[PDB]
């Protein structure tokens, strides 16, 4: 079997993957209690971003905008992002942490950031004698990269600034945990695993009351839970447990070298195999045993997808697309169900790395049929696919795809980012036990929806 | 010899209903007892009579209302559990009809009750002329003479035909017991009611097949081809009305012996038609089959061409799962007839080894046939039951299981897999394709991550 | 505004919504611990309730037949019960408790269960002298009622039959609770939520192990976890709590005539009112407060209900079927999220009783539009009024009905039992907030999937 990596052979993208850099720090930025991003360029910069994440979480989330307009763009920007951190800080009291986010107008034109905070630093230590604000420099051309390097840089840059102020101290006891670009549905389930191993960690970011309740008291809850505090005490765990290569191992890097908190990069938990790999390396690094409750529910996991598996899954084609790290992991997830992932695509510039990734020899040695892995790859690349006669029986993506499988009338299971064309997917994990679980299902039912509407052998969904 | 299991040290009569055959035994001596009576409490796998009837033969019909006089039950019991399509929309599975029995029908009688019904249902599907009336428990006790409703329909509606089965689930052992009413019944009062138009000099009828997953439709693609034409499918994606034409044709090609047999023996009791028994599950059976046919018709070339393209089509595909599942142990947990369809079958042409078999409901004849064909150190069960099936899990270790599905689902838990030797997983099974079919299931069964998966216990370091 | 009962007006059926008595008894029989029923009659009044079962679950259950046959129809069938009893107990050495279940043919022919079980009893003490059995008569005739009223005969025979052999002991502090005929995930809800008020409690019967795993030593858990010292303990309860009318409610009345134990029932926690309405209830009954826990699930339900309340459901036209105390609580949620419910159907002979429901003026005095519920109905009459010219946006009910939403090309939720033609319903909790907000996100999708088969303003699905 070749699991075969190609690039995009177009120059232009026609419907892109994924979105730019800045996006992606400022999906890391709104994860952080008592932080508002200020993204440092033009206005739509901020407010389409805003945009889309009201459309993957059904939520208003705070960002600010620098607002450069052509005055600034000729002569320098400087004054925006100073002027944009004051009023912040004057308008909200509670606010602690400012990540100034470069967009590609700004990086074009040299605007020197790192200068910018030490003004603001200085304004802000005689305005407001009695705060503390956190400023971050978060370098995100959007001319290099994506929103999966984006996040990853803001999340590295925002844990050296607050590390850096705070250095080592007490040992915490704590692990912490990396999970990448994940949905509040994941961060639980990623809790009550670390609650069941009776575990402390910090999950970054946690992200959980993202799904803010509607209460009576009117009170806005829709917030990071990851703090100043959490941030720093990073320097003092046990130990890093990065889930995702590309969206958050480099901060584990950084603070092993930093701090000598031993960082342990595993694969993705999509799939039974990859959460047993998981589990098993946390019980090395705490001690602490596997409870009969994972066994349980990884029972649970496996029965529900032995009902589905060689009836409904074999020799089914799939393509995958989303974020590196969701794409191989989803790849391996397929094959342990009897799915056929044979056209995985990537959609940045990185492909150097993802040559070099190990989970691509792990499928190699998995696959029972040929893999082709598109990287820089578009959504037209798969729309194209299919156009000269690629058969799929499955899709599994994100919601920008959607036209793609409705046009071609596949079945498709939305995941990653962002999944606004269906209700509550933010809520269901992906990862996991569970999460196998709940994907597997979503395909099924997709399967069967589809059998209904297209009267394939509709009357087979009786006795399974 | 015949077993005692340990299971069965409180109900030993059941050793004389398992026969594990042994070198240089004569076979004729260890005959298992089948169609005997059930043992009470046992969690045996049978159903009724009225099932043998309506389920599995009756309501396969593609243009016919199932009207089920009894309690609801009865009714929602039969109905989304069956996979026999229909070149109509499935009509045969989207429908099922009761005569809702009620306490004061049971007190003075369901008669006008069933009169009542029978109209609805020819009012509500104008379109629909022709019914089967089958009896449950409740109507055979109280004595409701369901032939005598009929008449009077057939009376006052011209344009419709009834035929009655009196089946109620006490009668009889099993279902075998609604296959003999039924057919017998079909033959006395329906067959030589109608003609149809001869198209082809070479005329058969197709004998015990249902259509599961359209086995019957992929069978009509050889006859097709031959040129020959079928006066009859009993019953598979049948009408009531070719049933009645059965009496027309030069042949009658006979798969299930057990349910059908009856009416294929009374064929030629009356009419001189001969009975040729063929298996149309396996490979090379299904050529056998085909051979005998065009021998019979005198097209013997044309079954050759049709052989030939079959064999270039799909054996190699064949040939590739062979290769695979050489050597692998199965079960078969089902009715009867399959396993005398299946287990030579799967031997010759796909390497897999017969360990162990349990009929339901077959007779001395099915025992005969599957011992004939079956191995040394294999275990033949009759009327098994659910405590049975985990000792003998446990004695042969099986691969895989071909069993219903809630069978299925236990042995799961034992981390065995399952095809669904009833409804078939991924069908149809039947013909040269089908058996294809049939191995790329059993393949992708067995060659499965999740078994493996299960088996890990993620605790241990 | 009118909410209209009718009874189905054809002598016969077509397409049965429910099953007969006895299937409803053996399913109450198999959520109990060391319980294997024992269904006499002929052999198809077992073995298709079995299947049944396992199209719901995709799980085994252990019931046995009595095998009557001709001759017990001709001189009766005492002797197969007694034999079946034996031969049960010989070779499930574990085996605790037998429900005997009758059947129409054993109704007809007059066997006299109680003097058959003071036989078994004499026999059983003599041979097995350190076991105790338990034999229970359900007297479950299938020419009344339906699997709805078999269900709560069996549930109160048990009930009766194991509290006379142990009566009242000492006060346990605990509630009981008759969920009724619910599923695995709405045990769990339920359980859930008695853990975060801190109130104990015996869900009955506790069918969480029927979603059994699949364990590395091959064990089997597919079993209820209801036991006979959990039942016997009902006599000393603090409370009852029935949560459904036709469905246990009559064990909790009995209860309370019996051993003084108060009865409260409740309207079925379909929806948030009703959801809060049980809760209240709970508090008061028990002195416990509410937890924040509960006001957050709540919120987040009704969160996740605002998104789709007056963008996606508000005017639209639905017909609910399944057990009464589904459709009346079902239709109560619906208007909470502004959908319309104009067709209920429910399926039995219980007229008389529906009429007097307190649901129905509840449902009178909040409809802004006519309600026709037509009761004794079967499927066939929702697929006659569509055909006549009844315009449906959805319909909720069992998969049993699922034709008739395939080929009216009407958007269906499966809800209620069975649910075989989709995967993994039966965890999925229906009751409560957490039950409110996945039954509105199942109709939501539904709706979005047809958008997209349809090409019904299929773009419309971006910034909701
Ligand atoms: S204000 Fe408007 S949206 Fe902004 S960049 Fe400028 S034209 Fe465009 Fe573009 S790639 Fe991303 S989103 Fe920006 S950082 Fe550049
Ligand atoms: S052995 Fe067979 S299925 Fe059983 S009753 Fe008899 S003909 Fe029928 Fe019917 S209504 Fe229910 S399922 Fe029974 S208790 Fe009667
Ligand atoms: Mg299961
Ligand atoms: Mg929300
Ligand atoms: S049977
Ligand atoms: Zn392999």
């Amino acid at each position: 079997a070749e699991v075969k990596l190609s690039p995009r052979d177009r120059e232009g993208i026609i419907n892109p993957m994924y979105d730019c850099q800045p996006a992606g720090a400022q999906y890391a930025g709104i994860g952080i209690k008592d932080c508002i991003p200020l993204v440092h360029g033009g206005q739509g910069c901020t407010m389409f971003v805003r945009l889309l994440f009201a459309q993957h979480f059904k939520e208003n989330f705070d960002v600010a905008s620098t607002s450069l307009h052509e005055e600034s763009a000729v002569f320098g920007g400087a004054k925006r992002v100073e002027e944009g951190v004051l009023v912040l800080a004057r308008r909200y009291p509670n606010l602690r942490v400012i990540p100034i986010i470069t967009t590609c107008s700004t990086e074009v034109i040299g605007d020197d950031i790192e200068g910018s905070i030490r003004v603001c630093n200085r304004a802000l230590e005689a305005e407001f004698p009695d705060r503390k604000i956190y400023l971050a420099p978060v370098h995100t051309p959007s001319f290099k990269g994506s929103h999966v390097t984006g996040y990853a840089e803001c999340v590295k840059s925002v844990f050296k600034t607050i590390t850096d102020a705070h250095g080592k101290g007490q040992p915490s006891g704590k692990l912490n945990v990396f999970p990448g670009w994940v949905n509040p549905g994941d961060v639980v389930l990623l809790k009550r695993y670390f609650k069941e191993m009776d575990v402390e960690a910090n999950i970054y970011m946690d992200t959980e009351d993202f799904d803010s309740p509607m209460l009576p008291n009117k009170s806005i809850e829709t917030h990071g839970r990851t703090t100043v505090e959490d941030i720093a005490d990073s320097a003092n765990a046990l130990a890093t447990l990065s889930l995702a290569r590309y969206e958050g191992n480099t901060t584990g890097e950084l603070l092993q070298k930093t701090f000598a908190v031993p960082n342990a990069l595993v694969n993705t938990p999509y799939g039974i195999k990859n959460t047993d790999d998981m589990l098993r390396k946390i019980a090395e690094v705490t001690g602490k045993e596997i409870p009969e409750s994972l066994v349980r529910e990884r029972g649970i996991a496996l029965d529900a997808l032995a009902d589905l598996a060689h009836m409904f899954f074999a020799n089914k084609k799939v393509a995958i697309f989303g974020h590196p790290d969701l794409v191989l992991g989803l790849a391996q997830f397929c094959m342990e169900v009897e799915l056929e992932p044979v056209l995985l695509l990537i959609g940045d510039d990185q492909g150097n790395k993802y040559k070099k990734d190990p989970r691509i020899e792990e499928l190699k040695n998995t696959a029972h049929f040929d893999i082709e892995i598109v990287h820089n790859a578009d959504l037209w690349e798969l729309e194209k696919r299919i156009n000269a006669g690629l058969q799929l029986d499955l899709i599994m993506g994100h919601s920008k795809g959607r036209y793609v499988a409705i046009e071609a009338n596949i079945p498709m299971v939305r995941v990653g980012f962002p999944t606004f064309d269906r209700a509550g997917l933010y809520r269901k994990p992906s990862i996991g036990y569970q999460g196998a679980m709940e994907l597997g299902e979503m395909i099924a039912n997709a399967m069967f929806a589809h059998m209904e509407y297209t009267r394939n052998k509709e009357w087979i969904l009786n006795t399974w | 010899p015949m077993v005692l299991l340990e299971c069965d040290k409180d109900i030993p009569e059941r050793q004389k209903h398992i026969y594990l055959k042994a070198p240089n035994e004569d076979t004729r001596e260890f005959l298992p007892i089948a169609n005997a009576a059930t043992i009470p409490g046992t969690l045996s796998e049978r159903g009724c009579a009225f099932c043998g009837a309506k389920l599995v033969i009756g309501g396969v019909l593609k243009d016919t209302i199932q009207m089920i006089h009894g309690p609801l039950g009865c009714a929602y019991d039969t109905w989304h559990t069956k996979r026999y399509p229909t070149d109509n929309g499935h009509f045969n599975m989207k429908y099922v009809w009761s005569t809702d029995m009620k306490e004061s029908h049971v007190v003075f009688g369901g008669e006008k009750r069933l009169e009542k019904s029978m109209h609805e249902a020819f009012d509500e599907m104008p379109d629909i002329k022709r019914m089967i009336v089958y009896t449950t428990c409740p109507t055979a006790l109280i004595g409701d003479d369901i032939k005598a409703v009929a008449k009077k329909v057939m009376k006052d509606r011209p344009d419709v035909d009834v035929f009655t089965v009196e089946c109620p689930g006490f009668s009889g052992v099993s279902q075998s017991k609604g296959h003999h009413v039924l057919n017998i019944g079909w033959i006395n009062e329906k067959v030589e009611t109608m003609e149809k138009e001869i198209t082809s000099e070479y005329t058969m009828n197709f004998i015990g097949d249902f259509n599961i997953q359209g086995d019957t439709q992929l069978l009509q693609t050889y006859w097709d081809r031959l040129g020959i034409q079928v006066v009859a499918h009993f019953t598979g994606n049948g009408t009531y009305d070719d049933l009645r034409c059965m009496h027309q044709a030069q042949l009658n090609v006979v798969n299930c012996a057990r349910s059908s047999g009856y009416i294929a023996n009374e064929l030629k009791k009356r009419y001189g038609i001969p009975r040729l028994d063929i298996d149309s599950w396996g490979f090379n059976y299904m050529a056998e089959g085909i051979r005998k046919i065009c021998a019979f018709f005198g097209i013997e070339e044309k079954g050759e061409e049709l052989i030939a393209e079959e064999y270039a089509k799909w054996k190699p595909k064949l040939d590739w799962y062979k290769e695979r599942l050489q050597g692998k142990k199965m079960a078969i947990w089902t009715g009867g007839p399959r396993l005398w369809h299946w287990t030579k079958s799967v031997e010759d042409d796909l390497g897999v080894q017969v360990v162990a078999m349990s009929s339901k409901f077959g007779h001395e004849e099915d025992f005969e046939k599957v011992i004939a064909r079956g191995k040394e150190g294999t275990y033949y069960i009759d009327d098994g039951n659910e405590l049975e099936f985990f000792e003998i899990i446990d004695l042969v270790k099986p691969d895989v299981i071909f069993t219903g599905p809630r069978v299925g689902e236990l042995v799961k838990k034992l981390h065995i897999p399952y095809v669904n030797g009833h409804g078939y997983h991924n069908g149809p099974y039947m013909g040269f394709e089908g058996f294809v079919n049939l191995a790329r299931d059993m393949y992708n069964a067995v060659h499965n991550p999740l078994r493996h998966l299960a088996a890990v216990d993620i605790r241990d370091k």
